[PDB]
């Protein structure tokens, strides 16, 4: 509600999307014009500290990793090419660039602290590619093949509860949670609900809640709300949130009350909370 | 039709039927659903409907249709309440929800004191997953 | 109280002169009125409303049926249902309207899959065979 300072980022194209670090002290940002910026905004300061061009087309998607490891930041795109920047001692330089998909990555997530340094790749050839540092050597990796039929659009983790497990969604029509049993990623539910092109699907980060929430929105519109009381169960709820007339984007939960926030093709960003009685409703409309 | 209930907020409205229509002594139980038919009709609606007290100002235009919207609409904390306080067969989520004392859905002060109390009144109803 | 939709005449007539359109304020006032009783204004600022919706246009509809008024019946019913940000039943006078007008057609046979069991609309269409046959 209130406006903080607001950043000049001195680009030349749309930026497709942004996030910020653990800290709250940088923010990262990703344009159609081949280079992700980074920018430390600290009290109130717009400062761009770095500038990473490696990719030879648009980049879709910027994540940040845990503290611990050190200032990782992944950065997918068009090229096929899924770039791992870190920073040593205040120089941005890339340590890795694994180049094994047929297609345009479009979404990076990293998993919890818990599991170890893990990166997820979700790629338009319908593949999934687990990136794994083993702290000694080189980067395991562990491509999912076939994951969907079309492609895959988007990748998020479970929040640690260690049972590692994640969710896809792709231009199938189907939202596909995975689970990693006996070292291998097996496909676990196959949730189904919507009529058209899944676009982000996200993992609720809950707190202090035995349910378990992901959100899913879609080329038609509608937003669904999947819960499963029981992990074991394994029995997911659609619940729809709202059926919008112009494309949904991505959405994204908060970290600590559990807020969505819901983009379409209007402009606008629209903020829903549920209520007691199970209820979503919207508790603000922020548009551009 | 001599309606001598009319011009009363819900509140006055019970109070009326616990004195003047009820012989001194009476069970609060008895004179509460009472007061809950009266509004429910029988036959005349006499009794006004338990509104929160921000709801008020813009009671619902209830043309040829009033149950239908009764039944969405919240009832302030009291009456729930007063329902517990008689009886153990009442939803705990609807009586603690945000709105029924302030408008907006993130105030919850009230909401949590409350609920620590009910906690300790011995009347633990609320899953888990709300309570979280 | 009769004071506070007094008041409420006295800020939707602030946000009707301030936002000239206002079909929302002017029709918070028109329903005023039709909680009371003026049915020329009432009639006039909902007819602003829905011209300028499911209120304003069954007003209009029960008003020009209960008038005779055929026509105003169907422009308020068509205009709404084509538009529809909520509207389902006034194809019921549409139709009766174009029976009155083999165009009754459509609106019975309209009227017969949404509701099978329609002994009214059944005769409607009956006596629009009757007359287009």
């Amino acid at each position: 509600v209130s406006v903080i300072n607001t950043v000049d980022t001195s680009h030349e194209d749309m930026i497709h999307d942004a996030q910020m670090d653990y800290y709250g002290i940088r923010l990262a940002t990703c344009s159609s014009d081949r280079s992700v910026k980074i920018f430390d905004v600290k009290n109130g300061g717009q400062i761009l500290i770095a500038d990473l061009r490696g990719h030879e087309g648009p980049v879709w998607q910027v994540a940040w990793a845990h503290p611990m490891y050190g200032n990782i930041l992944a950065s997918c795109s068009y090229d096929r090419k899924v770039i791992i920047w870190k920073e040593e001692n205040g120089t941005w330089e890339k340590t890795y660039e694994y180049t094994g998909h047929d297609s345009s990555v479009n979404s990076v997530c990293w998993a919890p602290h818990d599991f170890g340094l893990l990166l997820a790749c979700g790629s338009s050839d319908g593949a999934i590619s687990i990136l794994t540092y083993t702290g000694d050597g080189p980067w395991e990796v562990k491509k999912i093949s076939n994951a969907h039929t079309i492609g895959c659009n988007a990748v998020s983790w479970a929040p640690s509860v260690y049972i590692k497990r994640f969710v896809s969604g792709g231009c199938d029509n189907l939202v596909k949670i995975w689970r990693e049993e006996d070292g291998q990623w097996k496909e676990d539910q196959k949730l189904e609900a919507h009529s058209d092109w899944v676009r982000d699907v996200a993992w609720a980060p809950s707190i202090g809640l035995p349910t378990s929430t992901i959100a899913s929105c879609s080329q038609d519109g509608r937003v669904y709300i999947w819960t499963s009381d029981d992990a074991a169960t394994n029995c997911w709820t659609p619940k729809l949130l709202h059926k919008f007339n112009d494309v949904v984007w991505h959405v994204s939960w908060s970290i600590t009350a559990n807020i969505l926030a819901v983009s379409g093709g209007d402009n606008k960003v629209t903020l829903w909370k549920e209520s007691v009685d199970g209820q979503w409703a919207c508790i603000s409309d922020v548009n551009k | 039709s001599i309606n001598v209930c009319s011009q009363l907020d819900w509140k006055r409205t019970l109070a009326v039927h616990l004195w003047y229509m009820l012989p001194p002594t009476a069970t609060i139980a008895q004179a509460l659903r009472l007061y809950e038919r009266a509004f429910q009709e029988h036959g005349e609606p006499y009794a006004c409907y338990p509104l929160p007290p921000y709801l008020e100002d813009c009671s619902i235009s209830l043309g040829d249709e009033p149950s239908a919207k009764f039944s969405s609409l919240q009832r302030d904390v009291c009456v729930h309440l007063l329902k517990l306080y008689s009886e153990r067969q009442y939803d705990l989520c609807q009586l603690l929800d945000p709105s029924s004392v302030t408008p907006d859905p993130l105030d919850y002060r009230l909401s949590w004191h409350l609920w620590m109390v009910l906690q300790a009144l011995n009347y633990t109803h609320l899953s888990e997953h709300r309570q979280g | 109280s009769k004071a506070e939709i007094q008041r409420y005449v006295e800020n939707a007539q602030n946000s009707a002169s301030s936002p000239r359109e206002k079909s929302m304020k002017g029709f918070l006032f028109a329903r005023l009125y039709y909680e009371a009783k003026e049915y020329e204004l009432a009639k006039r600022s909902v007819s602003s409303y829905i011209s300028v919706d499911p209120k304003a246009h069954r007003f209009l509809g029960q008003l020009f049926e209960i008038e005779g008024n055929v026509e105003k019946a169907v422009g308020c019913y068509k205009r709404s249902l084509e538009l529809n940000p909520t509207q389902k039943d006034l194809t019921l006078r549409i139709a009766e309207l174009i029976c009155t007008l083999g165009r009754a057609e459509y609106w019975v046979e309209r009227a017969s899959k949404l509701f099978p069991g329609s002994p009214e609309i059944y005769r409607l269409k009956e006596q629009l065979l009757s007359s287009q046959g």
